[PDB]
């Protein structure tokens, strides 16, 4: 149960990374939608931050 | 009246200044509603320039 716990933790935690590695690519896209959206003016500086 | 009577008038010359006070009012109320068009069309222009970027 201990060995299969870690082996089924690391198989989760790879997919956990590829979840939250996409969640960066979401949020890095959403940030750059703000920095381009604030440099032209549609979104404000607090919707940036 | 804006002419010497009996003279020779050029084309496009004012003969009689007619009372403009109900046409100057409409000319302002078109030019007023012009600015109602081209202030909103300022912004819908500027939204697209904020969207093309």
């Amino acid at each position: 149960q201990t060995v299969r716990s870690s082996f089924n933790n690391i198989n989760a935690s790879i997919s956990s990374i590829n979840a939250y590695k996409q969640a960066v690519v979401s949020a890095q896209s959403s940030l750059d939608a703000m920095e381009a959206g604030y440099s032209v003016g549609t979104r404000t500086i607090v919707d940036v931050l | 009246r804006n002419f010497k009577e009996g003279s020779d008038i050029e084309a496009g010359v004012s003969l009689y200044q007619i009372d403009p006070a109900t046409y100057q009012a409409t000319y302002d109320s078109a030019k007023g509603d012009l600015a109602k068009a081209q202030a909103a069309a300022n912004i819908a222009q500027l939204t697209v320039n904020r969207y093309q970027k």
